[PDB]
């Protein structure tokens, strides 16, 4: 069965206590979707992006 | 700071950057005059209106 299988298959992350999380997200048509920048991550250490 | 990357390239050491900055000093004159006549009366007090 489905939901019988949904705790052994998610033996890890399920259940975690949850945190928030800051950074910029959009929505389209029925999506959130999250949207990041690192080209701070990569100038600072002076590396090609 | 850097990055491990698992290329062959040899890893960098540690790097420090020391700046120096300069001070700017800026030079400012004005000039007044003043009447010798006017420099009379005012050490003495008037008697008369």
């Amino acid at each position: 069965s489905t939901k019988s299988d949904l705790p052994a298959v998610a033996a890890g992350v399920e259940d975690q206590p949850r945190v928030p999380i800051s950074a910029a997200v959009i929505k389209l048509g029925n999506h959130a979707v999250a949207v990041e920048s690192l080209q701070k991550m990569y100038n600072d250490t002076q590396s090609p992006y | 700071p850097t990055i491990a990357h698992g290329d062959g390239r040899r890893p960098s050491k540690q790097r420090t950057f020391i700046v120096v900055k300069n001070c700017h000093k800026h030079h400012i004159s004005t000039e007044m005059e003043l009447s010798m006549l006017d420099l009379e009366i005012l050490h003495s007090i008037p008697e008369t209106p």
